């Protein structure tokens, strides 16, 4: 998780636009704002993923 | 919400956040080792070594 | 009421799936789901609740 | 319900390749020129901070 978004928030934006790149494939993914929610929890105070 | 007692629920209270991946779908393994990797494909007619 | 009796009913919902992306270790099937699909005829639009 | 306070802030932020970026603007020299000009200002920007 570390690696793939280092690699893509340092890296990879520098190619895919420089020496007439296709496209690239990018072997993982950049960090995101993940919120794991809880069902139980959530209808513990009366509230939907909405 | 504030449920009507004064008490306070949170994003931290429902759910568990963390600062993760944004997709859990593909992971590299570069001789056993954990690695990510920019994989490249080239433009339709390019100059390859160029 | 009609056409909004129409996107509620007839529409096709991206629901998740089961043993998603971030798993429990451990898991041993990993199936899509379906919910709600788009309807097909005549009758099936005829069928539909106000 | 708002509360207000006085801040620093930049009218006029830069970007260079996808990267915040600051355009410096520079002469060579009435006696150097381009050449050693650039040469310097080149580890000038060496000697900075990581």
């Amino acid at each position: 998780e570390d690696i793939s978004d280092y690699v893509a928030a340092n890296m990879k934006d520098a190619i895919s636009r420089t020496s007439g790149v296709g496209d690239v494939q990018l072997f993982g993914s950049q960090y995101a704002m993940r919120i794991w929610m809880n069902p139980n929890e959530l209808n513990k105070f009366q509230l939907t993923p909405v | 919400k504030v449920n009507q007692d004064g008490s306070r629920v949170l994003l931290r209270d429902v759910a568990k956040i963390e600062l993760g991946g944004e997709n859990y779908d593909i992971i590299a393994e570069f001789n056993g080792q954990p690695a990510s990797g920019l994989g490249i494909k080239l433009a339709t007619g390019a100059n390859a070594l160029d | 009421d009609v056409i909004t009796a129409i996107k509620a009913q007839n529409a096709q919902v991206a629901a998740g799936q089961l043993g998603g992306t971030p798993p429990v270790k451990g898991q041993q099937l990993n199936a899509s789901i379906i919910a709600q699909t788009r309807l097909t005829s005549t009758e099936e639009f005829g069928k539909i609740l106000l | 319900f708002s509360s207000s306070r006085w801040e620093y802030g930049s009218p006029r932020l830069e970007r260079y390749n996808g990267l915040p970026s600051m355009e410096i603007l520079g002469q060579a020299a009435p006696g150097k020129s381009t050449g050693e000009a650039m040469e310097l200002m080149e580890q000038l920007a060496s000697k900075l901070p990581t």
